[PDB]
RNA sequence: ACCGUGAGGGAAAGGUGAAAAGAACCCCGGGAGGGGAGUGAAAUAGAGCCUGAAACCGUGGGCUUACAAGCAGUCACGGCC
RNA sequence: UGCGAAUGCCGGCAUGAGUAACGAUAAAGAGGGUGAGAAUCCCUCUCGCCGUAAGCCCAAGGGUUCCUACGCAAUGGUCGU
RNA sequence: CACCUCGAUGUCGGCUCGUCGCAUCCUGGGGCUGAAGAAGGUCCCAAGGGUUGGGCUGUUCGCCCAUUAAAGCGGCACGCGAGCUGGGUUCAGAACGUCGUGAGACAGUUCGGUCUCUAUCCGCCACGGGCGCAGGAGGCUUGAGGGGGGCUCUUCCUAGUACGAGAGGACCGGAAGGGACGCACCUCUGGUUUCCCAGCUGUCCCUCCAGGGGCAUAAGCUGGGUAGCCAUGUGCGGAAGGGAUAACCGCUGAAAGCAUCUAAGCGGGAAGCCCGCCCCAAGAUGAGGCCUCCCACGGCGUCAAGCCGGUAAGGACCCGGGAAGACCACCCGGUGGAUGGGCCGGGGGUGUAAGCGCCGCGAGGCGUUGAGCCGACCGGUCCCAAUCGUCCGAGGUCUUGACC
């Protein structure tokens, strides 16, 4: 039945589902706004809200933790020094997800927008 | 398993009644808050989507 | 609402009167038994093998060898049937549940489980402290 | 035939008299009777009840301030206690004393589309030897030319769960008027947070 | 939980060592025997010159189970093996002297000689 | 053509108009296609072109059908067009 | 010289049905580009797979498939710039 | 026998799934007994439910072991291969005995031997869409009619009483435990828990060290493991009761002065029947009822029903979701808002992070530190998103009888 179960598999096994969320994080933090399909988006929020929040912590530990998923040192600086501060007085909700009215043509997919909040 | 096969060609009556649910629904649309055009709701418009956040710029 | 706070209200059966312990360190629990309409307090003492934490109705299991047969007893940690529980020694577990001892049970477990000085030292020192600090 | 609405809260164990006594605490809040039925206007006898006071007004236009004790109109009104004609308005858990036996209706967790074998505890196919893709399957459904069809009750897989279920003769272990709690042992149907109605038993009545 | 085919340690001095359940005597159809249940067993391993010989069909009572016994007081016990005591049809031990702990459930099922003869009753 | 290693096997496929006069130019369109314009006696002769049947698919209209059950018709009465 | 039957022959068009399937479970994501149109083309980044190979060289066999410009009706199991 | 089927009605046995019959194996009720009691025998009523696990053989069957209340017998294409098996039979290989000069052959034996993804209709399990239910709506519910269910044992008290020389040992009445089956549930017990924590190996990598990522499966391996789904785990079910009956036991009672349970009557009398329990249920077109809402516009049809446009109560749509779910449905939210996500608190799990200090030549050890990390569980909080909107929806047919 799979009742009161949290989190989507999206038609891919675990390690690929990881790599997905990581590769969406690196991309989102990089461009500040991104277009994915709606469900991949709704599921990216939590993944980076946590990635950001740990940058708001600032400690070396908290960095190294973010470095596990995002993996690139330069991005982490941009996360820690540039991005993180803008949210310092924001408790939660560092990402917006907005649905686009255009259906991707040729697979039919509903699209959305994912941007860092401000 | 053997090979189930249809026993009788189905009447034009019958397939056409099968299809009695097949008809489409028109897309549900609402007038754009700013722009003139129609947009399906809860979606950033193809022209100048929203206010507080930063819409995809057609502006 | 207060779904859990209601079920958490539900206990006037929690009890604070019993000691701290973790897996790996050995204890002795005294337990009311019937034994034919009479009543006895039977003691059971061995290593605590695991602890299931649910809050009220957490439970913990104790293992010992008895007359050449290992035994495990599982006690509800809040049971009204537990008179007292003494820690007879402390030990350094290294992980949450140690079932792995079942297939050792020999000298190899007193090597694997060597006593935990940090919690021993803070027992004596806590017992010297509370002893000295009650009277005067 | 006393009855009262409630919601399954959760389960625990109670330690009564050196015994465990697993219990399901259901909260049956005050229950503001909004209608009565009479062999005059209705042709039988019951009380409407009403429960869970919320909404400010989602209640919209059809409503009762006719019995007006619907002041703070309740989300779920689920109603008939059948032949029950209580003292005044507002039945409470005062209704039940401990050691009373009770039947409990509730809504069984939905399993959705469930195989035979879990619907019906069928045996299934062997997992080896011949095998060939029938492990979880029903088997024969019929005979041959006669009757040449399938019986009208025939156990098969379909939606299973999410239905009315009344487990009977439950013991009331405790009742806590303070917070409007009530404690029964065991079986009571459905999810925590779901609606249950709670009646006196049919062992005697 | 013991069932036919299950091997059992022999917890007394009769001279059987291992017995294997062949029936559990409870109902018409009972599925498993537990602590305090009588079973019928075939004697598989036995010590020379015993009261009992390899191959004998006999009655035993189950004094220990690898699967935990649950008590009303909310607790449980479980032992490291499954063991039985060989008994006669009047249902009393065929031996003098049982070995190792026995479950206290026996007293409640009416086996007072064995709980008595038992070195420890848990 | 195609099929067969090979010997060998072995098809489908004709018709605008008297005359190309084979539709300049404009419009929608990426093109395809079509709408006007024009040619023609005729363009549902427009090149997927003489005639253009039937099965088949579709749009519009009339009568009819959601408590009836059957080789689907037939005989009778009644309604609506 | 008259067809309704020959599991007849040739052709056409139905039914099953918007059903099964779209051909290895190595795996994808995003940004930018181009264009009438982009999941499917180009370029960057990130992720995954092969590595006694799923890389490279030779012989058969194939016979222009090679390189480049313009191009998308059809071929491509979707799309296609 | 040779009647349908040779332009194909797959053949034994098993397994799965049953359903029916009663000539009843058990349980319930009975009569007779060469029935002391207990225990049998035989025959009558009774089909509600039950009717075990193994050894041997392809076996059905049978024999046997251990039990049991019992280990029923039949039918349904010797029920069931578009459900499975494929041991047997029943192609082609090979051998034995035997028969035959031979090729070969044998209800003789032996070893081996391709069981076909896609369900049109009926039927069956589920679930929706439509219309109807003559005014439309939101609630609530009656139950015609269906379905489910229906088993049984031991012990104890009565009472070592009745009965019996004894040995043995009731009825009736009451009590407590079981077995197997059913429905539900997850507190406990016990599982899973694909990334919730930890540890470990080889390699490649980021960034040399420290730290960490990939891959080693679609978890590399290993030790654990919340919620959820679960049984081995827990709760509850069989009834009670009411009625009518079976065989049977009787009353009263003739025909027939007697007699007779029967011909007129009546009373007892079964696990069975009808109710009672649980579930579905007004497509119950015989479309039921109660509570509450909105209202009896504007025009053409000057009329039998209507019609068009907004409307009204109300709905939809769209969106955030859900122990609801294949889609649909159902339920909860939709800023006058705690619906999901984030954050925070708690629970919970892992089991004392990294960094730094100290001890050791070192692997390492200690402290900081129950640290750090931390899905789902119980809450909190408008930080992100449920914005803004759109559409549909009665104005009530007539006859007839009773009211101001
Ligand atoms: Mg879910
Ligand atoms: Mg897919
Ligand atoms: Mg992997
Ligand atoms: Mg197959
Ligand atoms: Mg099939
Ligand atoms: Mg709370
Ligand atoms: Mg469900
Ligand atoms: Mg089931
Ligand atoms: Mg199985
Ligand atoms: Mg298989
Ligand atoms: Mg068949
Ligand atoms: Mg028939
Ligand atoms: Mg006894
Ligand atoms: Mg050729
Ligand atoms: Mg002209
Ligand atoms: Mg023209
Ligand atoms: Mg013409
Ligand atoms: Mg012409
Ligand atoms: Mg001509
Ligand atoms: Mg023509
Ligand atoms: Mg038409
Ligand atoms: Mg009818
Ligand atoms: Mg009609
Ligand atoms: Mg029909
Ligand atoms: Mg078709
Ligand atoms: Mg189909
Ligand atoms: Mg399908
Ligand atoms: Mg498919
Ligand atoms: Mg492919
Ligand atoms: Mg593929
Ligand atoms: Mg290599
Ligand atoms: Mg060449
Ligand atoms: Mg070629
Ligand atoms: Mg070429
Ligand atoms: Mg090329
Ligand atoms: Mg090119
Ligand atoms: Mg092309
Ligand atoms: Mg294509
Ligand atoms: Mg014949
Ligand atoms: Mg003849
Ligand atoms: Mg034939
Ligand atoms: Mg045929
Ligand atoms: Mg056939
Ligand atoms: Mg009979
Ligand atoms: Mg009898
Ligand atoms: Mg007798
Ligand atoms: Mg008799
Ligand atoms: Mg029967
Ligand atoms: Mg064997
Ligand atoms: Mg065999
Ligand atoms: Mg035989
Ligand atoms: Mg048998
Ligand atoms: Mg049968
Ligand atoms: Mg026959
Ligand atoms: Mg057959
Ligand atoms: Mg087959
Ligand atoms: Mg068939
Ligand atoms: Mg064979
Ligand atoms: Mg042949
Ligand atoms: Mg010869
Ligand atoms: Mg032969
Ligand atoms: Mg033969
Ligand atoms: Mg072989
Ligand atoms: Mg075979
Ligand atoms: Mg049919
Ligand atoms: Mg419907
Ligand atoms: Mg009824
Ligand atoms: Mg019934
Ligand atoms: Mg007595
Ligand atoms: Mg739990
Ligand atoms: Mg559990
Ligand atoms: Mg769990
Ligand atoms: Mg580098
Ligand atoms: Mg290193
Ligand atoms: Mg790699
Ligand atoms: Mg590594
Ligand atoms: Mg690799
Ligand atoms: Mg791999
Ligand atoms: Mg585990
Ligand atoms: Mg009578
Ligand atoms: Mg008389
Ligand atoms: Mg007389
Ligand atoms: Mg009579
Ligand atoms: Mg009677
Ligand atoms: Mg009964
Ligand atoms: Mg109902
Ligand atoms: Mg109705
Ligand atoms: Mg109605
Ligand atoms: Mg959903
Ligand atoms: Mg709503
Ligand atoms: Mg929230
Ligand atoms: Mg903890
Ligand atoms: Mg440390
Ligand atoms: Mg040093
Ligand atoms: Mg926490
Ligand atoms: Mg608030």
């Amino acid at each position: 039945m799979r009742h009161l179960k949290s989190g989507r598999k999206l038609n891919r096994h675990s390690s690929h589902r990881l790599a997905l969320y990581r590769n969406q994080a690196k991309s989102l933090l990089t461009h500040g706004r991104i277009t994915t399909t709606v469900p991949k988006a709704k599921e990216l929020r939590g993944f980076v809200d946590h990635l950001i929040h740990l940058a708001k912590r600032g400690d070396l530990h908290a960095r190294r933790l973010v470095l596990r998923d995002l993996q690139d040192v330069k991005l982490v600086r941009k996360l820690f020094d540039e991005i993180a501060p803008r949210y310092r007085d924001r408790q939660g909700g560092y990402t917006r997800v907005l649905k686009l009215a255009e259906r991707r043509r040729g697979d039919g997919a509903p699209l959305a927008l994912v941007e860092l909040v401000e | 398993a053997k090979h189930p096969v249809p026993k009788k060609k189905t009447s034009k009556a019958r397939r056409d009644a099968r299809r009695s649910h097949h008809a489409l629904t028109p897309p549900t649309l609402v007038p754009c808050p700013e722009c003139k055009a129609m947009k399906p709701p809860h979606t950033v418009c193809p022209e100048c989507g929203y206010y507080a956040g930063r819409k995809v710029l057609e502006v | 609402n207060r779904g859990a706070l209601i079920k958490l209200v539900e206990s006037r059966y929690v009890r604070t009167d019993l000691p701290e312990f973790r897996p790996g360190d050995t204890v002795r629990v005294s337990y009311k038994v019937k034994e034919g309409n009479r009543t006895r307090i039977q003691d059971f003492e061995g290593i605590v093998i695991r602890i299931r934490r649910n809050g009220f109705n957490t439970t913990f299991t104790v293992r010992k060898v008895s007359y050449g047969v290992g035994v495990e007893r599982i006690f509800p940690l809040h049971s009204p049937l537990i008179q007292k529980i003494d820690i007879v020694q402390r030990g350094r577990a290294r992980r949450a549940k140690l079932y792995f001892i079942r297939n050792l049970s020999d000298r190899e477990i007193r090597r694997k489980l060597r006593a935990d000085r940090k919690r021993i030292d803070q027992d004596r020192a806590a017992e010297r402290a509370a002893k000295e600090e009650a009277q005067k | 035939m006393k009855g009262i609405l409630g919601v399954k809260v959760g389960m625990t164990r109670i330690f009564r008299d050196d015994r465990a006594v697993p219990v399901t605490v259901i909260l049956a809040g005050p229950c503001p009777v909004v209608q009565r039925r009479t062999p005059e206007k209705d042709g039988y006898t019951a009380v409407q009840l009403g429960f869970l006071p919320q909404n400010p007004k989602r209640v919209n236009r059809p409503l009762k301030g006719h019995f007006a004790k619907a002041g703070v109109e309740p989300v779920r009104i689920l109603r008939e206690i059948r032949d029950f004609n209580p003292e005044g308005d507002t039945v409470t858990v005062e209704i039940f004393k401990p050691g009373e036996r009770v039947d409990v209706t509730g809504t069984s967790k939905g399993r959705g589309f469930a195989g035979v074998m879990k619907r019906w505890n069928f045996a299934g196919g062997p997992d080896s030897h011949g095998a060939h893709k029938i492990h979880r399957h029903p088997g024969s459904i019929g005979n041959r030319k006669t009757p040449g069809r399938v019986y009208k009750g025939k156990k098969m897989a379909g939606h299973y769960g999410a239905e009315r279920v009344t487990v009977m003769n439950l013991e009331v272990v405790d009742v806590i008027p303070e917070e409007n709690l009530l404690l029964v042992k065991g079986a009571v149907p459905g999810p925590n947070g779901g609606l249950v109605i709670v009646r006196e038993t049919k062992k005697a009545a | 939980m013991i069932q036919p085919q299950t091997y059992l340690e022999v917890a007394d001095n009769t001279g059987a060592r291992k017995i294997m359940c062949i029936r559990v005597l409870k109902g018409s159809n009972a599925k498993y025997a537990t602590v305090g249940d009588v079973i019928v067993a075939s004697v598989k391993e036995a010590i020379p010159r015993g009261a009992v010989k390899e191959g004998d069909v006999v009655k035993a009572v189950v004094v220990r189970t690898k699967k935990e016994i649950k008590r009303p007081d909310g607790s449980a016990i479980r032992f490291d093996d499954n063991a039985a005591v060989i008994i006669n049809n009047q249902l009393e031990p065929r031996g003098t002297r049982v070995f190792g702990p026995v479950a206290r459930e026996l007293r409640e099922k009416g086996f007072m000689k064995i709980v008595s003869l038992a070195p420890e009753v848990l």
